[PDB]
């Protein structure tokens, strides 16, 4: 498979990352410093759809870092295990 | 601004 | 496959993310923060793994975050794409 | 101590 690399920054950002998860199958290490600081609707909008993921399709979240300028999330798909070691 | 949409972190 | 997680300590971790990358494949989420303030001498020991798997073996790497107390690390085996978006 | 070992960064 691929892993995508992301900085969201518009709607159509954020169904591309719903689109590598659920149809592509691929994990997705996006991050949400964008969202956060120029939408705080879109950054919402985008945490309601990785409750979506995780609730219904079985996607596992991580948070890998938080700091100025940066809120680095892992997506991995129903499929693609996250262990923690 | 919590993320609250998170399995764990790192 | 699996994406392992790990934050090594010992020169058997960082032996661990050889034979996860070439062995088993896997990509690895690597924080070496630790060895670098504890083990100036494993750092460069895990970093020189490092430029050996992207030299001989087509492992992709990618610095994701770098502050006080973190420095992740992701690599990728051939065979996983680290694909910029 | 730079990440000389990297192919790139996020």
């Amino acid at each position: 498979y691929e892993i995508m690399l992301i900085r969201p920054k518009t709607i159509d950002d954020i169904n591309y990352v719903v689109d590598q998860v659920l149809e592509e199958s691929n994990p997705v290490i996006l991050d949400l410093s964008f969202l956060e600081k120029e939408s705080p609707a879109n950054f919402k909008l985008a945490g309601e759809k990785i409750k979506q993921m995780r609730s219904n399709y079985g996607a596992e979240a991580l948070l890998l870092s938080r700091c100025n300028d940066k809120n680095l999330i892992i997506i991995a798909p129903k499929g693609v295990s996250l262990v923690r070691k | 601004q919590l993320d609250d949409f998170i399995d764990g972190i790192f």
